[PDB]
């Protein structure tokens, strides 16, 4: 009896755990999220996105957390992160390549860069990506 | 006892029928979401009444001087506008010359669309390259603009300079 | 004690048992994405402009 | 109203953006304001100088 | 290869996979960058075309 009442509770709040985010993988016409699973380590994306800048060749000059979207979801909360790095636009297009590519949910969305040198006397491109991962609620 | 059993074996039946049908969810929506940005892709910045268009995309502004074009421009991502610049060419430019039309853009003097860096004057050194016919100086700038409760365009708004030849 | 286990029952797992099992799931579940990837993209194309200027 | 700083003159060099006709040069100050017995406001004040496009 | 060259390997840049690039295969891009004599780099490339 008491082994099975274990059981209840463990399915059930796994039960909670499905609503959650099968509910919200069958969103519709608005905005669109990519898929979501569990990921729940940050730390290891901001040290992949630090490796592949490096594996680049581009200078990450600032990576910058975000605050929660507690309005964003009701099945999660989206922390975005800024990222803030340099080099020259084959690497850029590189560097967001592979984070397109990677294991984690580090969805890229809305991409700017420019050149940084203000006399313009040699080719730098400064980049600045917004991407973002969501965490649960 | 086994009543909860039971209770618990049809709890986990669908705690389980449902996490299998997630990873299918899923990655059918990753793949609507490449899908969407393929429909967008063929598609925009900048309304005009043309029946052929000259170019992949449609581009804002396009204005030239017989040795060089400097062009004003749009395209979907870090995609459709890398798949442009990959067209032309690649180039490490270096010592730039100041002249009066940089200031005519920022006087707003000469009619453009100041998102844009300015410029149209230096010396270049080819990085890479895929028309033969084509010097692009670099991607002088680029700016993904979202737009607002009004309306969108989300796409990068960009700036590119090319001298072809001959 | 408990013996190889307790007696005839075996005992005591009552609570043992009843405040373990677990309470499983077992979570037979969480792992890996393929994720999954969109298409693209519609243009034939034409000319009009940039006949002209160009 | 000179809460505000001054100035209008400058060159710029952009690291976000969000409309492509506008040029904001940056918030150039923003105090909030909260007020008194008599009354309130509460909210920031602020100002913005932003060269557009043609 | 590209040291026994006498090549400068100034950059090496690992791609993206191609997705679409085959239904049963995901291409890796590898872009190179290595300075040097003609005859060094035409060496370069015959070397890791014979790897």
């Amino acid at each position: 009896l008491d082994l099975e009442l274990a059981d209840k509770s463990e399915i059930a709040q796994n039960l909670n755990e499905r609503r959650r985010e099968m509910d919200v993988l069958e969103q519709k016409l608005s905005e669109a999220l990519t898929e979501l699973p569990e990921q729940r380590d940050i730390e290891e994306l901001l040290a992949q996105i630090n490796d592949i800048g490096k594996k680049s060749g581009l200078e990450l000059s600032s990576v910058t957390p975000g605050k929660e979207s507690v309005g964003g979801g009701e099945f999660f909360a989206r922390i975005p992160i800024k990222m803030t790095v340099s080099g020259n636009y084959h690497e850029i297009a590189l560097f967001l390549q592979e984070m397109a590519n990677m294991r984690r949910i580090v969805n890229v969305n809305n991409i700017k860069f420019d050149s940084a040198k203000l006399k313009n006397e040699k080719v730098v491109l400064q980049s600045e990506f917004q991407a973002t991962t969501f965490r649960f609620v | 006892t086994k009543a909860r059993i039971a209770e618990l074996e049809k709890i986990i039946g669908e705690v389980k029928n449902i996490n299998t049908r997630k990873a299918e969810v899923e990655k059918k929506l990753a793949v609507l979401d490449a899908l969407r940005k393929g429909r967008s892709g063929p598609v925009r910045m900048m309304d005009a009444l043309a029946s052929a268009t000259p170019k992949k995309v449609w581009v804002k502004t396009f204005s030239e001087n017989n040795n060089a074009v400097s062009i004003d421009g749009s395209a979907v991502s870090h995609d459709e506008v890398a798949e442009f610049m990959r067209g032309l060419n690649g180039v490490v430019w270096t010592p730039k010359g100041m002249g009066r039309l940089v200031d005519r853009r920022r006087d707003s003097k000469t009619a453009r669309v100041e998102m844009l860096t300015s410029d149209a004057t230096i010396e270049e050194f080819p990085e890479a390259q895929v028309s033969p016919f084509f010097k692009n100086i670099d991607l002088q700038t680029a700016k993904q603009v979202g737009g607002a409760q009004v309306g969108v365009p989300i796409l990068v708004e960009f700036k590119i300079t090319m001298t072809s030849n001959y | 004690c408990e013996e190889p286990p307790a007696p005839a029952p075996p005992p005591a797992k009552p609570k043992a048992a009843a405040a373990v099992p677990v309470k499983a799931a077992p979570t037979e579940t969480g792992a890996q994405a393929a994720p999954s990837y969109s298409y693209v993209y519609n243009p034939v194309g034409k000319r009009d402009p940039f006949r002209s200027p160009i």
